[PDB]
RNA sequence: GAAACUGCGAAUGGCUCAUUAAAUCAGUUAUCGUUUAUUUGAUAGUUCCUUACAUGGUAUAACUGUGGUAAUUCUAGA
RNA sequence: AUUCAUAAUAACUUUUCGAAUCGCAUGGCCUUGUGCUGGCGAUGGUUCAUUCAAAUUUCUGCCCUAUCAACUUUCGAUGGUA
C-alpha cells in the first residue's frame, strides 16, 4: 500500500525508496522549456551560460573557470575537443552533487554538440557514468540517480544511429549495470537501452537478440 | 493561610506599611509536621521546581552514628527528654532538630562486642572509653543528639553526645529536673 | 420509579417501571453496594438476587458512593472521582450529588443481576449482544485464546468482515507489544551505544593522563 | 466450565478428581503418533518452468504440487490420511487449567492428597504460574494438619517459604499459617510485615531486637526460629544490583548477631545445606561426580560471599562448627583448584568464576584465622586445610605471591605468629617454611 | 508577568540588529541558546535583514525546513536561533561560510570564510571547573564544555576549538602583550593590544588597551576577548581590521 | 483520518492606573543566600554474588447499549 | 575570601535513575540458523554547565503639612540563641 490518498498538506516526507520508486527515466515522457534546445548560439554554451547563473559549487565554478576560458563558440569546442571532456570526466570523477548536476547536463549538451564525433569519447564517458552510478549507491541521492540516468537517455537519444548500428557493444558496456544487484539500477539502465531497443530496426535486433539469448545462457546462474 | 513577606511588619523605624499587593505563591508557607513518636506515617509535599519534600508525622526508628569511632547504626527513639526551644515539646514528644532523644544501646554495645572482644560494663587503649558513656551503656539507653530535620528529608539521623556536650546537657537535665 | 436492571453476563440491560410502594419499600435504608431480593421484589424475580448499583433522583442528581445521606449534597469532587469530569488541569469544582442510602425520591434505581432466578426474563435472561472488540496485546491475545509461548500470534488476529457496496474487506488490528526483528535490532543498538561510548571515555580519560605525566615528568 | 462445575461436582466427586488428577499427568505423559511409514521415493521433476510474475508462480506451485503428490502416490496417501484422520494431542496448558479447577474445588484435593503429594515431594517440570496455583489451593486447604503426610509436607513448605521469590514466600507463609497454633497465630502480623517489602527493615529493628518491647519471648523464640532464618534466608538471596538492596542484603546480616549461638549456626547449616560435601568426607579428596559446573561454582560464591559478610559483622563471637562451616568451606577452594586445572582455558566464564570463587574462598579462610585463632581446636581438620593448602599452592607460592601481602599469606603469618598453630608447618616438610624462604 | 515572557517589541530590541521601526510590532525574541539575549543574532535576522537571501519568515522557515543552514557544523531548523559571536554559519549551496564577528561600527558583520579557517573556532574560556568523578572542564563564553582540558588553561584565556569534534586544539594565555578583540562597551569592535590589566579585589578589573595607532582605552575584563598574539590574528578580522576613526 | 486518551500551551499577548510617598521606580550592587520547563554542550558497560527479556500486568477513555432531568461544555449503571 | 569544586569512609531510604518506546531503510557475516551483527533520527532520562528567567538584595534620590514633636513594643517593636 503506497501512498494513495493524498492529504491536505504540502510537504510530505517521501523517503529515498518511495523516491525511486516513483522516478521514471523518459525526459520524452517530460518536456519543459528546453533552454539548451531553445537557444542556439551554440548548445554547449548556452546550457553552460545557464549553469553559471545557477550553480553557485566551488567544483563547478572552477571548471566554469577553466572551460570558460576555453570555450565561447563551435570552432572553439571542436578544436578544443579533447580538454574539455577530459576536465569534464575529472570532476565527474571528483564525484561531488552540488556539482553533480550541472556537470552531467553538460555532457549531454557537449555530445549533442559533438555528435558523430563522440564516439571515441563515449565508452570511457559511460565508463566514468557507472562508476558515478554505483558511488550514488553508496551515498543515497534520487537526485543523483534522476540527473545520471537522464544523461545515459540523452546520450542515447542523440548518438541514436551509430550505437542502433552497433547495438551489441552499448548492452555488452551496460550489462555491468544491468545485471547489477540493485532493482532500481536494474530498472533504469533496462529503461534506457529499452529506449535504444525500441530505436533498433529488424536487422540489428535479430543480431542483438540472439546475442542477448547467448549472455543469458552465459548467465545462467543470474537471476537478476 | 501562612505566608513569609516582610510587607506585613513595622518598619524600621517604627512604621506601619500599606499594602502593597495581593499575597504571593513564592512567599508560601506551610504547617509545621508536628512529629511523633510511632509507626512510621510520612507525605509527600510537591515544592517549587517539581521537587519532593518528606514530612514526617510518626516516625519510630533512626539512624545515629556515633562520632568518636566514626561508625553508624539504626535504632530505636525511645523518648524526647530535652529540647532548647520548648519543653511542650519535650512534653507532647516532637522530634526536630537539636532535641535531645534516648536511644537503644543494643545495636552499639554488639558492634563493640564484635570489634574490641570485650563487653560492656561490670588495644587495651583503643577499647577504653569515658565513664559517662560507659554508665549510659549499663543503663540500657544512650543520649543522643538529632541533627537531622526530619519535616523536611523525613529522617530522623542524629550522632552520640560525646564528652563535652553530654556534660553540658547532662548539667541541664540534673539542674531541670 | 423506574428500575434499570442490567444482567452483565449477557452485556444485557433493560427497564422496568415499578408504581406500588411495596417493593420500594423493600428497597428503602438500602445502600449502593448491598443486595436484595427478586422475589420480594415481585413475582417474576422469583430466585433472583440484585445488587444496588446507582440512581438518579427526580431531579437528575446522580447517587454517589460514599456519601451516607439520603438528601443531596454539595461535594468538592477532584480529577480522579465519578459524577463529574474536568473540564481543565488541577480543577475542582463543588457540585450537587445525591447520597448513597436509597430512598423514596429516586427517580431510576438501577441494579445488576448477580444470580439467575428461574425464569426467563424477555430482554435480560434470553438475548445477549457480543464484546465489540478482541485482544490487542499479543500477550491478551495469547491468553484469550490459550496459545502456547512458542506459538505466534498473527496467524490468530481476530478479524472482522467489513461490506460497502460489493466490496468485501476485512479489518484486523496492529498487535501492540509483539517481538519484531525492529525491536531487536533496537535493543541491539543500545547495547553497542552504551558499549562504544564507555570505551571513547576510558580513551580520552587514559589520554588526559598520559599527557599530565608528561607534563609532570618534564 | 469454570463457573459451572463447582455446582456440578458435588454429584459425582470422585470421576472428576480422576479426571482432573489426568489431566495434572497428561503434559508429562508422553504422545506419539508413529505412525506406518512407507520406503522412500525419488518422485520429484520440475514440470514447468520456473517464473517470475507472481500470479503464474502460484498456480505453477499448485500445479507442481499436486504432481509431487502423485508422483510420490504412497507417502502422499499415508499424509493425506494422517492429516484427515486429526490431531489428538492435548494442548501444553491443560494442567493450567486443571490447576484452576482444582483451586476452585479445594476440598475434593483435601479429601484425597495422596496423588499430589508425589509432586510436591518430587518438587515438579512445572511452570512458576502452576506452582504458584498449586500453592494457592494449598492455602485454600481447609483441614490442612490432617492432609497424608503432614510433616514432609511442612518441610517442602519451609523450603518453598526459604525460596527467594517473595510472592512464593507469600503463599508459603499462608499455608505455614493454615497450619494452626497459637504462638504464629499471636506473630502472624509481624511476619506478614516481615514479607512486606517497604516495612521490612523497620520491622526488623522493630522486634527483632533483643531486649525491647514487642520482641519474641523464649519459647515463642524456639518454636518461631525456623520461620525468621528461613524469611531471612529469602531476603539474602535478594541479588545486590543497587543501592537499595545492597542496603538491604547489609541490614539483614547486621541484624543477624542478636540472635543466638545455636540459632546463627542453623542459619548457616541452611546455607550449607543447600550445598554437598558428603562427597570429599565420604571419600577422603576424592570428588565423585564431576560436577564443575556453573550452577554448582555459583552456589558456593553465594554461600562464601554470606559467609564474609557474616564474618565481617561477626568479628568475634560467632560460632565455628565444622560439619556446617569449614568443611563446605575447603569444599569450594577445592572445586575452585579442581575446575582451574580439569577444564581448559577456553571456558572463560567458567575459569573467571573459579578465579572469583578461589579469591573468596582464600579470602575467608584468612579472615576466620585472624577472627577465631586459638579459640578452638583444629586438630580435626589440620590435615584437610593443609592438604587444600599444599596441592597447588606452595609449588609455585613464591611465583604468585610476591607483590602483596596475599590471603594465603596472611594465613600463613598468623599460623606462624601463633604457637599452637605450628603444627601445619611441623606438618609438611616445612614446606610453607621454605615457600617463607 | 507570572512566568517568562515570550515577545519582545520593536524598539525593545537590542540596537544593533538594525531593525527598521516599521515593519511591524515584534522583533524575532531569540530562543534561549547559547549565546545570552542582548548580544545573538538570530537566523531570520542574518538570512532576511542581513544576506536578502529571504523576504519572509516563511521563506525563512523554507530554507531552514530544507536543511541549509548549519551553525557551528550543526544542522539548525529554529528560526530564532541565537547565532551569537565568532561564530560559524555555513551555506552549503551557496558555497559560504560565515564567521559572524562585530564591525567598528558597533554591529554584527557578515564575514566571508573559507573552508580551512571555518574549520575551527576560538573560544574565550571563562570557566574552569572539577566535575563529577574527578574531571575537570572548561567553560567557554556559548556553553560549550570541554572536558579533560590542557592543564595550563585559565579563566579568561582563549582556546581555539577545532569544530568537527568538539576539540581542544590549542590555546592562547591573557597576558600583557597579545592581541586582544572587544566585545561589549562602547568600544567594541576595536581591536587592540593589551597593555595592562588594572586589577581590583571585588570589583571589576579593567584593562588597558592600545591599538594599532597607539590609541588608548579602557575597558572591563568582561569586554575584553584575546584573539591571539602581536599583529598574528588566529581569525581573519573584517575590513578596517577593527579601527576606529575620524 | 473524525472522536478520545497522551504530550505541550493556556503564566505570553491585550486593557487599566484603583491602591501604594523610601513603597513602586531610576541609576548602582549582591546571591560565598536560592529555584529554573525549554534551548545548547557534556554525562551513566558497575562482570559475578545459591530456589519470561525473541520483550511482564492491570485497567479505563472514545465506542455499543440501558437511563435520569425543565434546564448547563450535567452525567449514572452495564 | 569559604565548611568551595571534588574525592573517600559507615550506614540510612514507604525512594529515584541506570530506555519493556517510535520512523525510514536494509547492508555486513557466516557454524545456512527464518542464527549472529548493522545505518540514518525521533522521543525520553540522572547530574553538571549554559540560556530564557524568578525571588530576595546594597548605596543614593520622592510633592504639600510643626496651629502635626514625640513615635514603636500586651497584639514582634530592636537584637541574641534554638
Amino acid at each position: 500500500q503506497r501512498q494513495t490518498t493524498k492529504s491536505s498538506k504540502r510537504y510530505r516526507y517521501s523517503s529515498f525508496k518511495a523516491r525511486i520508486d516513483d522516478l521514471k527515466i523518459e525526459p520524452a515522457r517530460n518536456l519543459e522549456k528546453r533552454v539548451h534546445d531553445y537557444v542556439e548560439s551554440s548548445h554547449f554554451l548556452a546550457s553552460f551560460d545557464q549553469w553559471k547563473e545557477i550553480n553557485l559549487s566551488a567544483k563547478f565554478t572552477e571548471f566554469a573557470a577553466e572551460i570558460e576560458h576555453d570555450v565561447q563558440t563551435l570552432p572553439q569546442i571542436l578544436y578544443h575537443d579533447k580538454k574539455i571532456f577530459n576536465s569534464l570526466v575529472s570532476f565527474i570523477n571528483f564525484h561531488d552533487e552540488f556539482s553533480l548536476q550541472p556537470l552531467l547536463d553538460l555532457l549531454a549538451q557537449f555530445c549533442h554538440d559533438l555528435g558523430p564525433d563522440f564516439l571515441k569519447f563515449y565508452e570511457e564517458a559511460i565508463k566514468t557514468l557507472i562508476n558515478l552510478l554505483d558511488a550514488a549507491i553508496e551515498f543515497e541521492s534520487s537526485n543523483v540517480f534522476e540527473w545520471g540516468f537522464n544523461c545515459l537517455a540523452y546520450i542515447f537519444k542523440y548518438l541514436s544511429k551509430f550505437l542502433v548500428k552497433k547495438l551489441v557493444l552499448t548492452c555488452d558496456l551496460l550489462i555491468p549495470l544491468l545485471s547489477h544487484s540493485k532493482e532500481y539500477l536494474s530498472r533504469f539502465s533496462a529503461e534506457a537501452l529499452s529506449f535504444l531497443v525500441r530505436k533498433c530496426p529488424v536487422s540489428n535486433l535479430r543480431e542483438f537478440v540472439r546475442s542477448v539469448f547467448e549472455k543469458l545462457e552465459g548467465d545462467d546462474e543470474q537471476t537478476n | 493561610g501562612i505566608s513569609r513577606d516582610s510587607r506585613h511588619k513595622r518598619s524600621a523605624t517604627g512604621a506601619k506599611r500599606a499594602q502593597f499587593r495581593k499575597k504571593r505563591k513564592f512567599e508560601l508557607g506551610r504547617q509545621p509536621a508536628n512529629t511523633k513518636i510511632g509507626a512510621k506515617r510520612i507525605h509527600s509535599v510537591r515544592t517549587r521546581g517539581g521537587n519532593k519534600k518528606y514530612r514526617a508525622l510518626r516516625i519510630e526508628t533512626g539512624n545515629f552514628s556515633w562520632a568518636s569511632e566514626g561508625i553508624s547504626k539504626k535504632t530505636r527513639i525511645a523518648g524526647v527528654v530535652y529540647h532548647p526551644s520548648n519543653n511542650e515539646l519535650v512534653r507532647t514528644n516532637t522530634l526536630t532538630k537539636a532535641a535531645i532523644v534516648q536511644i537503644d544501646a543494643t545495636p552499639f554495645r554488639q558492634w563493640f562486642e564484635a570489634h574490641y572482644g570485650q563487653t560492656l560494663g561490670k588495644r587495651a587503649a583503643s577499647a577504653k572509653i569515658e565513664s559517662s558513656v560507659e554508665s549510659q551503656f549499663s543503663a540500657g539507653r544512650l543520649y543522643a543528639c538529632i541533627s537531622s530535620r526530619p519535616g523536611q528529608s523525613g529522617r530522623c539521623d542524629g550522632y552520640i553526645l560525646e564528652g563535652e556536650e553530654l556534660a553540658f546537657y547532662l548539667r541541664r537535665l540534673t539542674a531541670k529536673k | 420509579m423506574k428500575l434499570n436492571i442490567s444482567y452483565p453476563v449477557n452485556g444485557s440491560q433493560k427497564t422496568f417501571e415499578i408504581d406500588d410502594e411495596h417493593r420500594i419499600r423493600v428497597f428503602f435504608d438500602k445502600r449502593i453496594g448491598q443486595e436484595v431480593d427478586g422475589e420480594a421484589v415481585g413475582d417474576e424475580f422469583k430466585g433472583y438476587v440484585f445488587k444496588i448499583s446507582g440512581g438518579n433522583d427526580k431531579q437528575g442528581f446522580p447517587m454517589k458512593q460514599g456519601v451516607l445521606l439520603p438528601t443531596r449534597i454539595k461535594l468538592l469532587l477532584t480529577k480522579n472521582v465519578s459524577c463529574y469530569r474536568p473540564r481543565r488541569d488541577g480543577e475542582r469544582k463543588r457540585k450537587s450529588v445525591r447520597g448513597a442510602i436509597v430512598g423514596p425520591d429516586l427517580a431510576v434505581l438501577a441494579l445488576v443481576i448477580v444470580k439467575k432466578g428461574e425464569q426467563e426474563l424477555e430482554g435480560l435472561t434470553d438475548t445477549t449482544v457480543p464484546k465489540r472488540l478482541g485482544p490487542k496485546r499479543a500477550n491478551n491475545i495469547r491468553k484469550f485464546f490459550g496459545l502456547s509461548k512458542e506459538d505466534d500470534v498473527r496467524d490468530f488476529v481476530i478479524r472482522r468482515e467489513v461490506t460497502k457496496g460489493e466490496k468485501t474487506y476485512t479489518k484486523a488490528p496492529k498487535i501492540q507489544r509483539l517481538v519484531t526483528p525492529q525491536r531487536l535490532q533496537r535493543k541491539r543498538h543500545q547495547r553497542a551505544l552504551k558499549v562504544r561510548n564507555a570505551q571513547a571515555q576510558r580513551e580520552a580519560a587514559a589520554e588526559y593522563a598520559q599527557l599530565l605525566a608528561k607534563r609532570l615528568s618534564e | 466450565v469454570f463457573d459451572t462445575l463447582p455446582n456440578v461436582y458435588t454429584k459425582d466427586e470422585a470421576l472428576v478428581w480422576k479426571l482432573v488428577l489426568s489431566f495434572i499427568k497428561l503434559p508429562d505423559e508422553n504422545q506419539n503418533l508413529d505412525y506406518y511409514q512407507p520406503l522412500l521415493e525419488d518422485g520429484a521433476n520440475k514440470v514447468l518452468w520456473d517464473s517470475s510474475v507472481v500470479r503464474l508462480r502460484d498456480t505453477i506451485d499448485t500445479f507442481s504440487h499436486i504432481w509431487s503428490k502423485y508422483s510420490t502416490q504412497n507417502t502422499s496417501i499415508i499424509s493425506t490420511t494422517i492429516e484427515r484422520r486429526g490431531n489428538t494431542t492435548y494442548p501444553i496448558l491443560i494442567r493450567n487449567q486443571a490447576l484452576k479447577v482444582m483451586l476452585s474445588i479445594p476440598q475434593v484435593a483435601e479429601n484425597h492428597f495422596v496423588d499430589i503429594a508425589p509432586f510436591v515431594y518430587n518438587d515438579f517440570s512445572w511452570t512458576e504460574v502452576d506452582r504458584n496455583v498449586f500453592l494457592k489451593t494449598l492455602s485454600k486447604f481447609k483441614n490442612i494438619k490432617n492432609v497424608y503426610s503432614a510433616t514432609e509436607l511442612h518441610d517442602h513448605l519451609m523450603v518453598l517459604l526459604g525460596s527467594r521469590n517473595t510472592d512464593v514466600q507469600k503463599l508459603a507463609l499462608d499455608a505455614l499459617l493454615a497450619y494452626k497454633n497459637p504462638t504464629l497465630n499471636k506473630y502472624r502480623d509481624n511476619l506478614k510485615n516481615l514479607l512486606d517489602d517497604t516495612l521490612f527493615k523497620d520491622e526488623i529493628t522493630t522486634f527483632l531486637t533483643e531486649n525491647g518491647s514487642q520482641s519474641i519471648k523464649a519459647e515463642d523464640e524456639k518454636v518461631v526460629m525456623p520461620y525468621v532464618l528461613r524469611i531471612f534466608f529469602g531476603r539474602a538471596q535478594v541479588p545486590p544490583t543497587s543501592g537499595q538492596k545492597r542496603s538491604r542484603k547489609i541490614a539483614v546480616i547486621s541484624v543477624l548477631p542478636n540472635f543466638k549461638k545455636p540459632y546463627i549456626n542453623d542459619f548457616l547449616s541452611l546455607a550449607s545445606e543447600r550445598l554437598d560435601y558428603n562427597y570429599f568426607f565420604g571419600n577422603s579428596h576424592q570428588i565423585n561426580s564431576s560436577k564443575a559446573t556453573l550452577k554448582t561454582i555459583r552456589r558456593m560464591t553465594g554461600f562464601v560471599n554470606i559467609v564474609n559478610s557474616t564474618l565481617s559483622v561477626l568479628r568475634t563471637n560467632f560460632p565455628l562448627h565444622t560439619n556446617s562451616v569449614l568443611q563446605p568451606l575447603i569444599y569450594s577452594i577445592a572445586m575452585a583448584y579442581y575446575v582451574l586445572d580439569t577444564e581448559s582455558t577456553e571456558e572463560v566464564h567458567l575459569r573467571k568464576m573459579a578465579s572469583n570463587l578461589r579469591q573468596q574462598g582464600l579470602k575467608c579462610l584468612s579472615s576466620v584465622f585472624e577472627f577465631v585463632g586459638n579459640t578452638f581446636d583444629w586438630s580435626t581438620s589440620m590435615e584437610d586445610i593443609y592438604a587444600v593448602v599444599v596441592k597447588p599452592r606452595i609449588s609455585h607460592f613464591s611465583d604468585e605471591n610476591l607483590q602483596q601481602p596475599s590471603s594465603l599469606l596472611r594465613l600463613f603469618l598468623y599460623w606462624a605468629h601463633n604457637p599452637s598453630l605450628y603444627q601445619f608447618l611441623y606438618y609438611d616438610e616445612f614446606a610453607t617454611a621454605t615457600a617463607l624462604m | 508577568a507570572r512566568g517568562p515572557k515570550k515577545h519582545l517589541k520593536r524598539l525593545a530590541a537590542p540596537h544593533h540588529w538594525l531593525l527598521d521601526k516599521l515593519s511591524g510590532c515584534y522583533a524575532p525574541r531569540p530562543s534561549a541558546g547559547p549565546h545570552k539575549l542582548r548580544e545573538s543574532l538570530p537566523l531570520i535576522v542574518f538570512l532576511r535583514n542581513r544576506l536578502k537571501y529571504a523576504l519572509n519568515g516563511r521563506e525563512v522557515k523554507a530554507i531552514l525546513m530544507q536543511r541549509h543552514v548549519k551553525v557551528d557544523g550543526k544542522v539548525r531548523t529554529d528560526t530564532t536561533y541565537p547565532a551569537g559571536f565568532m561564530d560559524v554559519i555555513t551555506l552549503d549551496a551557496t558555497n559560504e561560510n560565515f564567521r559572524l564577528v562585530y564591525d567598528v561600527k558597533g554591529r554584527f558583520a557578515v564575514h566571508r570564510i573559507t573552508d580551512e579557517e571555518a574549520s575551527y573556532k576560538l573560544g574565550k574560556v571563562k570557566k574552569v571547573q572539577l566535575g563529577k568523578k574527578g574531571v575537570p572542564y572548561v567553560v567557554t563564553h556559548d556553553g560549550r564544555t570541554i572536558r579533560y582540558p590542557d592543564p595550563n588553561i585559565k579563566v579568561n584565556d582563549t582556546v581555539k576549538i577545532d569544530l568537527a569534534s568538539g576539540k581542544i586544539t590549542d590555546f592562547i594565555k591573557f597576558d600583557a602583550g597579545k592581541l586582544v578583540y572587544v566585545t561589549g562597551g562602547r568600544n567594541l569592535g576595536r581591536i587592540g593590544t593589551i597593555v595592562h590589566k588594572e586589577r581590583h579585589d571585588g570589583g571589576f578589573d579593567l584593562v588597558h588597551i592600545k591599538d594599532s595607532l597607539d590609541n588608548t582605552f579602557v575597558t572591563r575584563l568582561n569586554n575584553v576577548f584575546v584573539i591571539g598574539e602581536q599583529g598574528k590574528p588566529y581569525i581573519s578580522l573584517p575590513k578596517g581590521k577593527g579601527i576606529k576613526l575620524s
